[PDB]
């Protein structure tokens, strides 16, 4: 049972509308792959973009608090 | 060679100056300083200025065209 | 008061390259120090990420 | 695969221009080496001594040594004994040939980190967001449950293991070890492994540029004085006739 | 390198006269399934990926 | 005839000290000189540090 | 009477640096000669210390270097004054020949080719030079560089196997380099004394590019505060990259030990060679881009045989002010291109600055001149 | 000049940067003993002036 | 190489492994001899017949 800062500020960061987007992108992808065989459109970068706009953001806001 | 006094031909110029110990080392530096170098800068940007947006655009262009081409949608 | 300083300055320091040299080289001396002090000084406002850290953990 | 993501911009305490690091946060991030990465990362370069200066005092310095076996010279039998460890002893330490990293692993060289800070691209960004942002495959690439995935690394996927929620701890004063606290420190040290300068080389860079700030002017009206006299020169041209 | 079959029938599929140096696949390797060579490139010798 | 050569008007470079035709430049030729020594003198300091 | 003047000894300096008569013309950018002479006895003194410390061989060739920024008592700083002070070097070198060409500069035959000889000179000085610390970069940049001669027909593989002291870049290959990088300089100095031996035969060109003898001014006190300045500006450069970026400018991986097996994605030169780099692999031919690459610093030389204009200098003349700029763009397209991985756009991109730089020098500059000349009734 | 208590490890590459950069001072040194020896000529086994027979 | 570790080592791989790092060797050595001599013979020209006036 321990304090995460980077879990609490991952939440709120990885929520908003950039993150929602990419996030969005990426289940529609997920799926996209998930429902089909024998391919090998693999679903990479979408991950990526949403990790972007989601870790500039957790630069941003951690530290601050961070003992 | 060199050496002053067998440097070349010279008649009917009069030069007047003045003892450093007797003037300003900064006369007007900013009254007249600043016009002048706005009138410089206007007398060469257009040499100087534009090949260098050429190469930014360039630059930023090929930087995208880079991105983007390593990324696929159909096929 | 003004004009004086930089002429007495001038008198008893500044005309024989002697003491123009004895004073650059005495003044430096004082300077090296203060700069030293001021500059450190600085240093650690900006910062105080070591050395109270001492009062701390030894101090036997 | 090919494809990559770069680390955000974390504020350091030591990202600022005249910033010194911060030493408190070495020590933690010392402590994360001692445990942690000291059975899998060399670590050559740094020595007990080095970090009496820095963090410790000397009596805690040689304790820290002295809780390992080394190896001293040979002595009358051509021998080879162990030792408690000193102050003039480095951090030699997992695996004597580099293979038997990778007989341990598989393949795979956990890399020294004396250097790392300094030799990835992306300093301790780099480092902190490869070990905080450890992360669950996304779809179409299974891995091989020995190539950990990881986005924050080139290829994606690759070999370490994520030790950094694994929690160890002793903080005197304490301090609670997350896995982004256990990070920062451990990163902070990485820094200081890499650049032990660092702090000094900002004392005299603030130096460099104060005594520049009072140079440059001052030699600029030194030559400014003494150009004076063609700065002001007058002409007059008086051909006869 | 251990080839996979599809490897060895592409190197086999190859038009031959338009190579910079001519060579079939099969005058290269002993083994279809195995292709050895020095990680030496013929430009300025670093080592190709 | 060399007599119609009359040195140009100095005022616009001048120190202040030495503005006025009506008196001595010696009175403030050491304050002048002092001024400008005082400022070699500081660099050599700086440079020596 | 004087003994400045007659004195075997004072003779010189006097006639080099204190009577000298000097153009009252002279701007800034003529103060990148002294900043060249500085930037060589800091390399030569820095460069020395570094010596009294690293050793030459493999098994300590890297450690040697870590043990004196972490032992070595300011090591640390003297560690990257040189290696920054290699950078200083090339920008005053590269500011250097710019200011040539675009004054005509040139037109001094002699003191201009001994410029070209210390181009190549600290060039291939400072190439030795990186792969010293045995590095990742330093034995790859070593490997894909030397290798380069194995291009020349009937004799390359016997050549480079030579330099190399062995079938790789062994122990031979850095003993070697050390050697050469400790002598090279000592070679620099003395020809850049001709350089200024040559030079003083005409004295200094100008701005105008019009004659100055008509209005010349000694050396002292002018041009020895002008350079003193401007050598402070040179130390705050300096100063500001050892004590704020020092690795601002330098390669990470050549901060993990070398592995000839290893072999980098990354693998590009140091910065100042980034052009030429450019230039090298925009030609899909083993031989083209050598060849292509030598004529691209050799080129220096062709220079005054394509001098076409009546007047010397730049500054009056607009249609080759753009070229020129142009030219200076072109390089920095070069430079960029060069530190990026051969694809997508940069491979065409980069080989059409190459036949540009080639176009600007060989065919647009000349023409220019011509136009110019046109233009004026001349 | 030892850079240490002893003849160590810094005693022998010092040595050996040393021994590398005094023969390049040497040379040019030479030089300038020519160039003060050309101001007079040489000198000759009876030590009396030549001028009359070079 | 310049390091007590291959100091006297580097030296043998040079008269044995290098090719010729032999006579190079010794030439070096005995230059330095032929060295000294030449200059013991030049500072004895010098005081025998007066050159010491420059
Ligand atoms: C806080 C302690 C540790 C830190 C800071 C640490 C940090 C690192 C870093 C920065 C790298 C290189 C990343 C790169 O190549 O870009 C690395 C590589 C590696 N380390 Fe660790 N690590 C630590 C503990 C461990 C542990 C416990 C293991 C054992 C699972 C381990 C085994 C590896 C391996 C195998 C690699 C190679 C990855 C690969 O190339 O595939 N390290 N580590
Ligand atoms: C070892 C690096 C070099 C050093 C130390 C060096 C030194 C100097 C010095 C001290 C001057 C005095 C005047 C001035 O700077 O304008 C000068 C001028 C000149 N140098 Fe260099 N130089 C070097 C490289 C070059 C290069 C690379 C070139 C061109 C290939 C070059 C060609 C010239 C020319 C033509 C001038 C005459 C400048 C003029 O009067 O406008 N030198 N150099
Ligand atoms: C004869 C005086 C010189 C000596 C004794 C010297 C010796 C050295 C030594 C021993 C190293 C390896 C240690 C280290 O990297 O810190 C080195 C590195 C280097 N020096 Fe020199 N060198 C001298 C002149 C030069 C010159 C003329 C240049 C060209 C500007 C130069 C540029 C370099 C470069 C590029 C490196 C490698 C990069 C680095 O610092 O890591 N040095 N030098
Ligand atoms: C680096 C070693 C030296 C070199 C390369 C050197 C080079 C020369 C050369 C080329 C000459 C031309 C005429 C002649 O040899 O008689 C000369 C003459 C002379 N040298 Fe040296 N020399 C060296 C050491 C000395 C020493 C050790 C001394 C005495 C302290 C010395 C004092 C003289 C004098 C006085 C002459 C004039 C000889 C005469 O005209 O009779 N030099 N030297």
């Amino acid at each position: 049972e321990l304090v995460d800062p980077l879990t609490t500020v991952r939440e709120q960061c990885e929520q908003l509308e950039k993150c929602v987007k990419a996030r969005e992108r990426l289940e529609l992808c997920d799926e996209r792959v998930s429902s089909r065989s024998q391919t090998e459109e693999d679903c990479t970068e979408e991950l990526l973009d949403f990790l972007h706009a989601r870790d500039h953001c957790v630069a941003h806001k951690l530290f601050n608090s961070l003992k | 060679g060199r050496q002053f006094g067998h440097l070349t031909r010279v008649r009917h110029v009069i030069t007047y100056s003045l003892s450093p110990f007797e003037q300003r080392a900064f006369p007007h530096y900013f009254s007249k300083g600043i016009p002048n170098v706005l009138r410089r800068t206007r007398a060469c940007i257009l040499r100087v200025a534009p090949p260098f947006v050429a190469f930014y655009l360039v630059y930023t262009w090929g930087t995208q065209e880079f991105e983007k081409s390593k990324r696929k949608n159909p096929a | 008061v003004a004009p004086t300083l930089t002429a007495r300055l001038y008198s008893l320091l500044f005309r024989r390259t002697s003491t123009f040299a004895l004073t650059i080289v005495v003044g430096a001396l004082f300077f090296e120090r203060a700069f030293d002090q001021g500059a450190d000084a600085i240093y650690e406002h900006i910062n105080e990420g070591k050395l109270w850290k001492h009062i701390k953990h030894k101090y036997e | 695969s090919d494809l990559e993501l770069h680390p955000p911009s974390y504020p350091w305490s030591h990202r600022g221009l005249l910033s010194s690091l911060d030493h408190t946060s070495i020590r933690r991030g010392f402590q994360v080496y001692k445990q942690v990465c000291s059975s899998c990362h060399s670590m050559d370069y740094v020595a007990y001594r080095h970090l009496v200066g820095v963090c410790y005092t000397e009596d805690e310095a040689k304790a820290l040594a002295e809780e390992v076996e080394v190896q001293d010279g040979p002595n009358e039998d051509g021998e080879m004994f162990m030792r408690p460890g000193k102050l003039s002893d480095y951090f030699p330490k997992p695996y004597p040939n580099p293979e038997a990293a990778r007989a341990a692993n598989n393949g795979a060289l956990p890399p020294d980190l004396s250097y790392i800070v300094r030799a990835r691209h992306g300093g301790e960004d780099y480092v902190f967001s490869l070990l905080t942002g450890y992360c669950e495959p996304p779809t179409g690439v299974s891995l091989r449950e020995g190539l950990y995935f990881n986005p924050y690394f080139p290829g994606q996927a690759i070999g370490m293991a994520p030790p950094i929620y694994n929690e160890v701890l002793e903080f005197d004063d304490g301090t609670p070890a997350t896995m982004s606290q256990v990070a920062k420190d451990v990163c902070t040290f990485l820094r200081w492994a890499a650049e032990p300068e660092h702090d000094h080389r900002k004392r005299m860079g603030l130096k460099m540029l104060l005594m520049m700030g009072l140079l440059l002017p001052l030699v600029y009206a030194m030559k400014r004085h003494k150009w004076s006299v063609l700065k002001s020169r007058k002409l007059a041209y008086r051909p006869p006739k | 390198r251990h080839r996979t079959k599809k490897e060895i029938d592409q190197e086999a599929a190859v038009e031959v006269s338009q190579l910079r140096d001519p060579q079939h696949d099969l005058e290269r390797v002993k083994k279809p399934e195995w292709v050895i060579l020095i990680g030496v490139c013929t430009h300025l010798g670093c080592v190709p990926i | 005839s060399h007599t119609d050569i009359k040195v140009p008007d100095f005022s616009d470079y001048r120190r202040p000290e030495v503005l006025d035709s009506t008196k001595s430049s010696k009175e403030s030729s050491e304050a002048r000189k002092g001024f400008s020594y005082l400022v070699t003198a500081t660099t050599t300091v700086g440079v020596a540090y | 009477t004087n003994i400045r003047k007659s004195h075997p000894l004072m003779k010189i300096v006097n006639n080099a640096f204190i009577d000298l008569p000097a153009p009252s013309n002279i701007s800034s950018w003529w103060n990148f000669g002294s900043l060249l002479g500085i930037c060589l006895i800091l390399q030569i003194l820095t460069g020395l210390f570094l010596a009294m410390h690293y050793t030459s061989d493999t098994t300590t060739a890297f450690s040697s270097v870590t043990h004196i920024c972490r032992d070595v008592n300011y090591g640390w700083i003297i560690r990257y004054m040189h290696a920054n002070g290699a950078s200083m070097f090339f920008i005053c070198l590269y500011m250097h020949v710019g200011r040539g060409l675009y004054y005509g500069s040139y037109t001094f035959l002699e003191t201009w080719n001994i410029g070209v000889i210390l181009l190549l000179t600290v060039m291939a000085t400072a190439f030795m030079g990186y792969v010293l610390p045995w590095g990742q970069m330093s034995f790859w940049g070593a490997t894909v560089i030397t290798n380069l001669l194995s291009a020349i027909p009937y004799i390359g593989t016997n050549l480079v196997e030579w330099i190399w002291g062995g079938f790789s870049v062994d122990k031979a290959t850095l003993t070697r380099f050390f050697a050469f990088h400790f002598i090279l300089p000592f070679i620099i100095m003395a020809i850049a004394m001709v350089h200024l031996l040559f030079l003083h035969e005409t004295g200094s060109n100008n701005p105008t590019g019009i004659s100055s003898d008509v209005d010349k001014i000694p050396f002292h006190p002018y041009y020895t505060i002008k350079d003193i300045l401007g050598a402070l500006l040179l130390i705050l450069a300096l100063m500001l990259l050892v004590l704020f970026a020092p690795d601002l400018l330098g390669d990470p991986d050549n901060y993990t030990p070398a592995n000839p097996l290893n072999t980098p994605p990354h693998i590009k030169p140091e910065w100042y060679f980034l052009f030429a780099y450019a230039i090298l692999r925009s030609i899909p031919n083993k031989l083209g881009g050598v060849l292509a690459l030598a004529f691209s610093i050799l080129i220096l030389a062709l220079i005054p045989l394509l001098h076409t204009s009546k007047q010397r200098s730049m500054m009056f003349r607009p249609l080759s002010q753009c070229l020129f700029w142009a030219l200076v763009a072109d390089l920095l397209t070069l430079t960029w291109i060069g530190g990026q991985p051969v694809e997508h756009p940069y491979i065409t991109i980069g080989q059409l600055a190459s036949v540009l730089y080639f176009l600007l020098i060989l065919v647009l500059m000349p023409t220019a001149g011509t136009i110019e000349n046109k233009l004026l009734k001349w």
